[PDB]
RNA sequence: AACUAAUCCUAGCCCUAGCCCUACAAAUAUAAUUAUACUAUUAUAUAAAUCAAAACAUUUAUAAAAGUAUUGGAGA
RNA sequence: UCUCCAGGCAUACGCGUAUAACAACUCGGAUAACCAUUGUUAGUUAAUCAGAAUAGGCAAUAAUCACACUAUAAAUCACCUAUAACUUCUCUGUUAACCCAACACCGGAAUGCCUAAAGGAAAGAUCCAAAAAGAUAAAAGGAAAAGAA
RNA sequence: AACUGU
């Protein structure tokens, strides 16, 4: 769930469940060299690893042993025709072995 | 599955892939709750597969067959979410009788204006939060010449649209 | 230079070791007075039991690391007795030097890369790589151990090729101080080894990795550790020597190490054969490095009242015959 | 998670959201509907009409009967809290 | 960003980032010890960055505290703080904090205070006397630095002796 | 008396009756024209450590109205050696016990190269064991200290009988006593407790142990035997002997100490550190003697001994006591016999680089007017009560 | 008949009349737009001067009766 | 491959995609080649690197290889006694030939390691004008070497 | 004074 606010827990809260996820992941071509078993992941700013983990072992049934992450800096040194500069959307590239 | 984030394999490389109609909310209205939730998730695996292929043909430089396919399953989701919303809303007013489902109430900010501003959870009361209490809510005396300004500057509106509408009124009268 | 960590959680890190250390793992170990067996059993189930049960400590305040701080003080109270009990029968335990959490350090050089970007685009450069490591306890003698095989033996076996880079697996590179040591200066006299002792963290646990659906892995922590531990600890003893990649070592250097997850205990045995891993002094080079590792071992089974209970006397006669073990 | 003093990480389980998957075996519906479908007029939800659907019905035969009170609000279904439900609808305490 | 550095919540004898606290009420009554005249000891006459006078730590039972050192303060001497007004003349040992009422007419003071309970404020810096002009009954007679003559109680307390560096005032 | 702290930074509608005035409570923040609310107390629903304050110490159930005075390893006495006596009712007597000298005396007790072992462990201790130019005492003094235990500790081939005795880790000792009505407590932990299965031999015959009734313990008056002491009106009465009962070893052998500040100032005094083994030592002793003859106050038919080193890796201080009576409460009878001998330099200076000027090595890299004798004394006693 | 250039009509505005007005999510005054505790939270005295009096000083506007009676370095 | 030159590499700070591949040849580089330009696509992976409970009790003695040894500019929480909590690995930073000076400005720009293994190129072509500037050389003499006041 | 294309 994204854009959304999660409800506070206090001592003796209940666990949090999401019960609709709007988390949208899209698998990509490594640009990189990577091992065979390392996958690429586009997800959410706000999705955690741990949530990939959950998410692809429990809606796709996915085993995943090892994740890696990083964020990329979309560029803005694109301006448009009133020099208003356009930023790229930041997205995160996970590697999910 | 890892399948599931990719087309048929026969369907891959054909120029487009048959799909029907997107789901309208009055046939979402007709299923049962546990049905609509289940459908979310078949709606949203769908959408993830699509959006999948769809990066890949944007790398690839490549056409995306039947983009259509999205654009039904996003339908499909909204529709979906509105009519189970549509079942919580009337369950909130009946049980309770408010009309937003988060705390909220018409505020004053410092600016003069009026604004609905949404309660925040706290662990703490508002008297106990001094960072809170630190949060201004009250408009400064010199708003008085801000508040005359918007009158004038509604006023000011009405003139200028006016003045808009006539240049347009020139048209129709060049023209003909 | 690459920062490797002895104690690892990477996904097949045994492999990519090997490759950056030109060494074979050959699964067992290497090829080949009493003193009252079952006596050395009773003295090892006393140490365990004086600390858990019978030493009186203030508790850690973290109360994460009581269950890591009780191990390391029966492991280090096991050791210390059982010095002094094989010394007459061995009088190489007389003549050791017996080190605690000291740290062992070896640089090296594997392979080129060339310079994707920037300034220096285009230029080749070495692969660096640096081990820290500071085994729980380790043993240094001022004379080389026997040998297990002859130098230049060979096996059919082939040390692992990597296909991606090292960065794609999780590694990060640093610029600092490149340090190589053997656990103590070269002042010391004993600029040799007996053994060595590591413990892994409760993070790479049996349980927890288990936990964590990673229960191949480890035998993959094991022999990371046994191959980065010893051979930075056996090359640093080469180059008290003298000898470097230019003058490769003209005879053997063996080593042996146990690492231990508090209950399992396990036995690598590593040998050094060559010091010459740079392109250019691997260019031309048919030797290579051969190690010899075995499954960890459970040493007890559980602590009840003031016995201790399922006593393994197998793997204590392992360590029995390593430190029983002498020069010729 | 929180982070506590001297700068540690502590992951909180309760925090951590699980994601609730429903099986999908044995749903007849799919991402797409028929052409062949006739489309169904929009009719939104609104609180007379689930009252009338759910409540209405039993106030109906109770009324008859004569069997009906003030007091007796919450037999027809009327929640005095919200508390004590996992899913509260004001204020609400789940997430979407 | 201003903030008052003089905010040390406990008193103590280790400069302080140095500053050290010094006593200006000579006789407070330290740890387990009634309102009677008690003894301490001069540990050591060290320099004070921020006073022109030398100070020398004063050290009895269970409390050390910094004090102002008189003309012939010196390490490992014994100095006699008392509340207590002597009948007849008491024994006067330099430095020591005595009730006017107890010290004769006189005897060179320092570190006197113009109100009981007030606390030494005059006569702090190098080379300053207090003569006792003038002793009758409960009030006394005091020279300043300045030169003014004050009358106050005898209660006042009176360190007797001229303050360190004796020739502090006949600086050219 | 000067002032010190800067001035700048020193410190109707609700009397109407029958009515309530309007607050902004309402409103839940704060506003200048609405009166302010009076909040009745706020309720969590749960203890939150972040925000918890602790209760009072009086309200605590062990809280007792007689004052318990503690020693800790941080306290030091103002009258040293005078006051541990007093309050630990113990006869000093000048040297170590004739017994310990003669252990080292045995040929077979003294090692071979003892002296170029000891130099070559000085080096490695201070110089060779770290990668560091110049180690710290915070490294090098526990370094040393167990690198002569290993000296010693090859001697088990020697002496078989010395398998008998271990040493643990980070014990604990602890009792409580009574002293002329005054209630002392004395807490030690940390250090190393070698323990033996069998008893130190008895230092002083009885007719000796009868004779110290004639000395009688130093005072200091006016200065209360408290001084120094953390007074505690909330604690529990407990003899700790450093392990659990039933331990295979119930016996101490020796009792470790280490100062290894790098700083003099933040290293205690020769006399301080003695003075905080003597009463961590009798600590030690008296648990025994309570555990073995209950709390009763008697004078001790077989007395216990026990022994004492304290060093900061240059300074090696060994102390050697015996425990006589547990009747503690009167100052006056027989008394506990210590004996201690004090500044045994093991070496003056120590250089761990070599000190040249004009191009000649004035310093070597080793100890300076190194003394072979104290590592002799620490083998005494490491090796009495077995050879 | 030539290159550079040039050509265009509305973009819109202005003055009166008329008219008072009452027009997504998420995040935010903490460091605004930082999903939960810190740290309590807060504008404003005649308007003056410039200017006119050719400087400058009291002074200097801001339906008819009538610019009359009056006031004013009786002067602007 | 040859000739020759000799501050290089990391981090901080700042910059914010200038990074990399492909395709273009119009604009930008004060010319080309080639891109630093134009368009499109890609990129920087961290439990180890970096950033993001409370109440009482109690403290005399610098460092300088810290020992001796002196000095003056005067130079360091802990640990005890109680109370409270009770099983944890997420988030963020990671590219570059880069910044402050209107500019691809002969300017300014912190720290650590090391001094060539790292890092580089003064020659757009031709002519050899005068005049001018810089550098080197001087027969005989020495105001037409480094010594004194 | 020497020194030198001053």
């Amino acid at each position: 769930a994204r854009n959304v606010l999660y409800p506070l827990y206090q001592l003796g809260g209940p666990q949090l469940r999401v019960f609709r996820t709007n988390f949208f992941i899209q698998l990509v071509r490594p640009g990189t060299a990577q091992p065979e078993d390392t996958v690429q992941f586009r997800i959410p700013m706000e999705m955690t690893r741990v949530d990939l983990r959950n998410y692809l072992e429990q809606i796709y049934n996915v085993p995943v042993a090892a994740v890696r992450t990083r964020v990329q800096h979309g560029s803005n040194r694109r301006r448009d025709h009133k020099n208003v500069r356009i930023k790229k959307p930041d997205y995160k590239v996970a590697y999910v072995q | 599955g890892l399948e599931e984030f990719f087309d048929d394999p026969k369907n891959w490389g054909e120029e487009k892939v048959k799909s029907g109609a997107s789901w309208t909310c009055q046939q979402l209205r007709n299923k049962s709750n546990e049905d609509l939730h289940k459908l979310w998730y078949v709606l949203l695996k769908e959408r993830n597969m699509l959006l999948t292929l769809e990066q890949e043909a944007k790398r690839q430089r490549l056409p995306m067959p039947s983009p259509e396919r999205l654009e039904k399953v996003v339908d499909s989701m909204d529709n979906v979410d509105k009519v189970v919303q549509e079942r919580e809303d009337a369950l909130r007013l009946l049980q309770t009788g408010q009309e937003k489902p988060r705390p909220g109430a018409w505020r004053r900010d410092i600016f003069g204006r009026i604004v609905w501003h949404k309660f925040k959870q706290w662990p703490i009361p508002w008297y106990l939060n001094k960072r809170y209490n630190r949060r201004r809510f009250f408009a400064m005396p010199y708003v008085d010449r801000f508040i005359r300004l918007r009158i004038e500057k509604h006023a000011r509106i009405e003139a200028r649209k006016r003045s808009l509408q006539k240049k347009k009124e020139k048209i129709l009268h060049a023209k003909f | 230079k690459y920062v490797v960590h002895p104690q690892i959680s990477a996904l097949n890190a045994d492999r990519w070791y090997q490759s950056f250390t030109k060494t074979v793992f050959v699964s067992g170990l290497p090829p080949a007075p009493s003193l009252d067996l079952a006596a050395l059993r009773a003295a090892v189930c006393d140490c365990i039991l004086q600390e858990q049960v019978y030493v009186r400590r203030r508790r850690p305040r973290s109360l994460f690391d009581r269950r890591q701080a009780l191990a390391s003080s029966i492991l280090d109270q096991v050791v210390r007795t059982l010095v002094n009990l094989l010394a007459p029968l061995n009088p190489v335990l007389s003549t050791a030097a017996l080190d605690c959490k000291r740290s062992v350090d070896f640089y090296w050089l594997r392979g080129e890369e060339r310079i994707p970007a920037g300034h220096r685009k285009g230029h080749i450069d070495a692969l660096r790589y640096q081990i820290n490591d500071k085994p729980h306890n380790q043993i240094r003698i001022s004379k080389q151990l026997p040998e297990f095989v002859p130098l230049d033996y060979s096996i059919p076996t082939e040390i692992p090729v990597m296909k991606c880079k090292p960065d794609k697996l999780p590694l990060f590179r640093r610029q600092y101080e490149n340090s190589i040591f053997t656990g103590s200066k070269t002042a010391d006299p004993c600029c040799y080894g007996h053994t060595q002792f590591h413990l892994i963290p409760d993070r790479l646990k049996r349980e927890r990795l288990i936990r964590q659906n990673q229960a191949e892995q480890v035998e993959a922590v094991f022999r990371a550790n046994a191959i980065a531990s010893l051979f930075a600890w056996t090359g640093a003893q080469a180059m008290y020597q003298g000898f470097w990649s230019e003058a490769d070592v003209t005879r053997p250097f063996v080593s042996q190490a146990v690492i231990t997850d508090g209950k399992y205990f396990s036995f690598f045995c590593y040998q050094l054969n060559t010091l010459a891993l740079t392109v250019q002094a691997d260019q031309n080079n048919p030797r290579k490095n051969l190690c010899w590792g075995s499954q960890s071992q459970p040493l007890y089974e559980t602590v009840e009242d003031n016995d201790v209970k399922g006593f393994d006397d197998g793997t204590l006669l392992q360590i029995v015959h390593f430190l029983l073990n002498k020069p010729r | 998670g929180i982070y506590t003093s001297d700068r540690k990480f502590v992951q909180i389980k309760e925090m951590v959201p699980e994601f609730v998957v429903p099986d999908l075996t044995g749903f007849k519906l799919k991402p797409y509907v028929n052409y062949r479908a006739p489309a169904g007029i929009d009719t939104p939800l609104t609180a007379k009409a689930l009252f009338q659907e759910t409540v209405a019905p039993a106030i109906e035969k109770d009324f008859k009967e004569g069997t009906f009170d003030a007091n007796n609000l919450e037999k027809y279904g009327f929640e005095p809290t919200q508390e004590g439900k996992l899913f509260q609808l004001y204020p609400k305490n789940f997430p979407r | 960003k201003f903030v008052s550095w003089k905010s040390r919540t406990k008193y103590t004898v280790k400069p302080v980032k140095n500053y050290r606290m010094i006593d200006f009420l000579r006789f407070r009554p330290e740890k387990e010890k009634a309102p009677e005249p008690f003894e301490e000891k001069v540990v050591v006459v060290r320099y004070d960055p921020c006073r022109s006078a030398d100070i020398a730590l004063v050290a009895g039972g269970s409390r050390k505290r910094w004090i102002i050192a008189t003309e012939n303060m010196k390490a490992g001497d014994t100095i006699l703080n008392s509340n207590h007004i002597g009948r007849m003349a008491v024994a006067a040992q330099e430095g020591d904090a005595h009730p006017l009422g107890a010290l004769p007419v006189g005897t060179l003071i320092n570190n006197v205070e113009s109100e009981p309970g007030r606390g030494a404020q005059y006569i702090r810096a190098a080379g300053t006397c207090g003569v006792l002009l003038r002793k009758v009954n409960g009030t006394a007679i005091i020279q300043l630095p300045s030169k003014r003559q004050m009358q106050v109680l005898e209660s006042c307390t009176a360190t007797v002796g001229r303050v360190s560096n004796v020739n502090h005032n006949q600086r050219v | 008396a000067y002032e010190w702290g800067v001035r700048s930074t020193r410190k109707r509608v609700y009397e109407i009756p029958g009515l309530e005035p309007i607050t902004y409570e309402g409103k839940k923040h704060f506003v200048p024209w609405l009166a302010r609310p009076i909040f009745p107390p706020w309720e969590r629903g749960w203890n939150d450590p972040r925000f918890h304050r602790a209760a009072p110490i009086h309200e605590q159930t062990l809280y007792k109205e007689e004052p318990c005075y503690i020693f800790h390893q941080r306290c030091r006495l103002l009258e040293g050696m005078k006051q541990a006596l007093w309050l630990t009712k113990t006869k000093l007597i000048e040297g170590l016990p004739k017994k310990v000298l003669s252990l080292v005396d045995d040929p077979a007790n003294h090692i071979e190269n003892q002296e170029q072992r000891v130099l070559d462990i000085i080096s490695h201790a201070r110089l060779w064991h770290s990668t560091e130019d110049i180690p710290k005492r915070e490294t090098y003094c526990p370094l040393i200290v167990d690198s002569l235990i290993q000296l010693c500790k090859s001697q088990i081939l020697k002496h078989p009988s010395l398998a008998r005795r271990t040493s643990a880790q980070n014990c604990t000792l602890a009792t409580t006593w009574n002293r002329e009505s005054l209630l002392l407590q004395v807490r030690g932990t940390s250090s190393t407790i070698l323990s033996a299965k069998d008893p130190l031999p008895v230092i002083a015959s009885r007719e000796e142990v009868e004779a110290t009734r004639s000395h009688v313990l130093e005072t200091f008056y006016p200065i209360s035997p408290t001084i120094d002491l953390q007074e505690c009106h909330v604690y529990e009465v407990k003899d700790d002997t450093g392990f659990q009962e039933g331990y295979p070893y119930p016996h101490p052998h020796t009792l470790y100490f280490l100062e290894k500040a790098n700083l003099r100032p933040q290293r205690f005094l020769p006399e301080q550190l003695r003075a905080k083994m003597l009463l961590f030592a009798f600590a030690n002793a008296l648990a025994q003697a309570r555990l073995l003859y209950g709390n009763t106050a008697k004078v001790l038919e077989q007395p216990i001994v026990v022994q004492s080193v304290g060093t900061d890796g240059r300074v090696f201080q060994f102390l050697v006591l015996q425990l006589n009576t547990t009747d503690l409460a009167s100052s006056e009878g027989v008394k506990n016999l210590v004996w201690t001998d004090s500044d045994q330099l093991l070496y003056r200076h120590f250089w761990c680089r070599p000190v040249i000027k004009k191009k000649v090595v004035v310093e070597p890299v080793g100890p300076v007017d190194f003394q072979p004798e104290t590592f002799r004394k620490f083998l005494a006693l490491y090796l009495h009560g077995v050879v």
